[PDB]
């Protein structure tokens, strides 16, 4: 089988300008486990970002976190850039304070 | 790890039961069983892990705490005299099913010699004739046959001899020596011998 | 209350790109506690919660030892499969397990797991009887003989009657600070227009631990069932987790509506209004 | 603690 | 099931040799086994089809095992030693936690000069008369003596036919001067029949030992001839009187 990825993207705290933070991507549901997901930054591809280990849902479909520290200002876009097999572009969800 | 006895005898056509401890077996590790018969590969006879297992040939009774099993052989036959290894290939969860035989358990199987005649018979070679052997042979399994003291002088461990056709079976050793002066009269001298071992001469 | 204790095997092969990768994780009710991955420099059994670093080093071994005992075992799984479906070797497969244990109150198993799949489908899962396999198509068949002969139920009822609740008791009774003491939901509601009539209600759950959760939407007390739209429950990143409902409304209606949240952690079901 | 499941398919 | 060749092998001590092993067709696990002669068999290497994934129990670096195809294994002793004397034993299964079926195994001998190597000399030892009286039955033995390896492999034969009935051979051979570290071996079988088949002029017995030693591969410089592979037996016609 194969299952396209869920993706949501979010601040670990009620996002706060200029208060220090975490922001995550969460792609699960999906199927097979390789998965390209990038954090980016005003579209510069963040280093030293962070992912939690492999693991699945009931219905065996994969779920992964990907975190970084960062801190918001009114400036900085923050979006979410995912690629995987059943996807036939590169898919980039942008951050929102209020989702 | 497991410990067993380093030998066991029985009867032919009878049950053996031979035991195995394992006192430091995982709840979780299988309880498995080999034999080797002699000149031949180690073979698989069962194996079990709580309950207890049954074939044909042999039967598996596992302790209620399982620190202990015995192999049940029903009805063993000299086809069935073999070393017995009882092995816990899991080990704990470190191992993955190479097996570590132990030491094992070394089983002889005695023929029921029900009418004995212990004799010790002399046997000319039929090429020369000056070259000579000493048969001990038809004692029941009660008797041992030792090694002789002497450098020079060979014996064999007993055989069981199976005549098919007749329904018949016998042990026995063969002793002969380097010396041109050796009797058979004297042959098994290091051995305790039925009362009524018939020499002739 | 009901507690459970899950493990996750992960087997992928990657033709050409080295040797299959095996990752394993570890969960108390919704907390990881401990990880394996054999990509890791000198792969070992690591924590992930504080209240697992208490177990000695005996624990870490025979972990650690069973972990890469598993590479091997998931690697010859993925080769067998392969040949059970005649699938050519220049592929990528995988092979995930999941099993474990539930205890009620008194310690008592519940109910136990042991459910393996091939590429996302099911492929066998030991019964609820502990005793006997469900074989999801004819591959998984050849696996069911063999694994009936071997007798490999018997080892599962054995460790999920034993070992499983044990250690699980356990587990539960040194992180009992953290485990057995629920954590509830910090909730709000915000405001947001779409035009001049229309305004969206979003209704949030922070920080609460277990992840389960439900949130509701009420238009004059009625339920909408249908206009909410529920995101999918969230990891905080924290061991806690996140949700949001929201319902696209007319402006001024606003006191109309009303949310509803309901968590284990609350002492009764929680209602709530977005504010002036 | 986990426990080996060694048999394989 | 599981085949291993050569069955047995007599090595100059320094010389290499090459081990084969075919398993069970399908069999994905394989296993190599040393037994050391009076102690159970004990795990040399373990291939998952190709795979050599567990080589834990190998001696020395001079140990090497191949499995090309994931089917035959082939096990490499390099710069043979005296301490390498021991059978080795082939397993397959179906898995890695399967039952294993072994071979035959491998019966290897290093000695340090092929000088040592002696075939058999066979003798068939006639019925005791007294015995003939006595319980109606005839006992032949044979002795094979001074040979070395230990490589035999014994049979009766009754009228050309190979008998298994009435027959017991010893299940080691003796050492017979266990003072030397070559000593040449000693063996020794029986075949009993009924009295009236010794006493026909016309039945044959004959007692057969295939030894197992060098080939004309091999090369020899001494003066008696090449103790090569070869059949050496003995034989008795019955008697009347």
């Amino acid at each position: 089988i194969q299952r396209t990825p869920k993706i949501q993207v979010y601040s670990r705290h009620p996002a706060e300008n200029g208060k220090s933070n975490f922001l995550n991507c969460y792609v699960s549901g999906f199927h097979p486990s390789d998965i390209e997901v990038d954090l980016l930054k005003n579209g510069e591809r963040i280093e030293k970002v962070e992912h939690s280990d492999l693991s699945f849902s009931k219905d065996w479909s994969f779920y992964l976190l990907y975190y970084t520290e960062f801190t918001p200002t009114e400036k900085d876009e923050y979006a979410c850039r995912v690629n995987h097999v059943t996807l036939s572009q590169p898919k980039i969800v942008k951050w929102d304070r209020d989702m | 790890k497991t410990t067993q006895p380093n030998s066991m005898e029985s009867n032919e056509e009878e049950p053996v039961h031979l035991p195995c401890n394992h006192s430091t077996i995982s709840g979780t590790d299988y309880i498995h069983w080999y034999r080797q018969l002699p000149s031949q590969g180690p073979e698989y006879v069962i194996h079990g892990l709580t309950s207890n297992v049954n074939n044909r040939m042999a039967s598996l009774a596992i302790a209620e705490d399982r620190k202990s099993s015995t192999l049940i052989l029903h009805r063993a036959t000299l086809r069935d005299a073999a070393v017995y290894y009882c092995i816990l290939p899991l080990a704990g969860g470190t191992s993955y099913g190479k097996l570590t035989f132990g030491q094992g358990t070394i089983l002889t199987v005695h023929p029921n010699i029900q009418n004995p005649d212990p004799a010790v018979y002399q046997l000319r070679d039929s090429k020369s004739s000056d070259k000579s052997v000493c048969l001990f042979t038809d004692f029941d399994s009660q008797t041992n046959v030792s090694q002789s003291k002497d450098s020079d002088v060979y014996i064999t461990d007993k055989t069981v001899l199976d005549m098919r056709s007749m329904d018949f079976k016998s042990n026995s050793a063969v002793a002969w020596s380097n010396k041109s002066d050796f009797a058979c009269a004297n042959a098994f001298n290091n051995s305790i011998i039925p009362e009524d071992t018939f020499f002739p001469s | 209350g009901s507690h459970s204790m899950r493990y996750f095997y992960t087997a992928m092969s990657r033709p050409g790109r080295g040797e299959p990768r095996f990752i394993t994780v570890g969960y108390v009710d919704d907390t990881l506690f401990v990880r394996f991955d054999s990509d890791a420099t000198s792969p070992r059994k690591e924590p992930r919660a504080p209240w697992i670093e208490q177990e000695g080093p005996e624990y870490w071994d025979r972990e650690t030892q069973i972990s890469k005992t598993n590479t091997q075992t998931y690697r010859e799984n993925l080769r067998t499969a392969l040949r059970y479906y005649n699938q050519s070797e220049a592929g990528s497969h995988i092979i995930q397990r999941m099993y474990g244990c539930d205890v009620g109150p008194d310690g008592r198993l519940l109910r136990g797991y042991d459910q393996y799949a091939y590429d996302g489908k099911d492929y066998i899962a030991l019964n609820e009887d502990l005793s006997s396999w469900t074989a999801a198509d004819t591959a998984a068949q050849i696996t069911q003989r063999k694994w009936e002969a071997a007798r490999v139920a018997e080892q599962d009822r054995a460790y999920l009657e034993g070992l499983c609740v044990e250690s699980l008791r356990r587990y539960l009774e040194n992180g009992k600070e953290t485990l057995q003491r629920a954590d509830p939901p910090k909730t709000h509601v915000t405001h947001h227009p779409i035009s001049d009539h229309e305004v969206t209600l979003r209704c949030w759950a922070l920080g609460f631990y277990p992840a389960e959760i439900t949130l509701t939407w009420q238009r004059d007390g009625e339920d909408q069932t249908q206009d909410t739209e529920l995101v999918e429950t969230r990891p905080a990143g924290d061991r806690t987790f996140q949700k949001w409902a929201a319902v696209v409304v007319p402006s001024g209606e606003e006191q109309r509506y009303t949310c509803h949240v309901q968590h284990e952690g609350l002492p009764k079901p929680l209602t709530l209004r977005w504010e002036p | 603690e986990e426990y080996l499941q060694a048999f394989t398919y | 099931g599981v085949s291993q060749s050569p069955r047995y092998k007599v090595a100059k001590r320094g010389q290499d040799v090459a081990l084969r092993c075919d398993p069970i067709s399908g069999h994905v696990s394989l296993f190599w086994y040393q037994q050391a002669l009076g102690q159970g068999p004990e795990f040399l290497t373990y291939f998952q089809n190709e795979a050599q994934l567990d080589k834990s129990g190998l001696p020395s670096d001079r140990f090497f095992a191949e499995r090309p195809e994931g089917s035959v294994s082939t096990l490499k002793i390099q710069r043979t030693q005296q301490e390498d004397s021991a059978v080795y034993l082939c397993a397959s299964s179906l898995g890695q936690a399967y039952e294993q079926y072994f071979g035959p195994g491998t019966r290897l001998t290093v000695t340090e000069d092929l000088k040592n190597v002696f075939p058999p000399e066979v003798a068939v030892f006639e019925p005791s008369e007294a015995e003939i009286s006595h319980t109606q039955k005839a006992t032949l033995v044979c002795l094979a003596t001074g040979f070395y390896p230990d490589h035999v492999e014994l049979s009766w034969w009754v009228n050309g036919k190979e008998v298994h009935s009435g027959v017991s051979t010893d299940p080691q051979p003796l050492k017979e001067q266990p003072a030397l570290n070559d000593s040449r071996y000693a063996l020794s079988s029986r075949l009993r029949v009924s009295a009236t088949f010794w006493q026909n002029p016309r039945n044959h017995f004959r007692c057969q030992v295939q030894f197992y030693g060098l080939s004309e591969n091999d090369e020899w410089t001494q003066d008696r001839a090449k103790p090569v592979t070869q059949i050496v037996s003995a034989e008795a016609w019955g008697r009347a009187d």
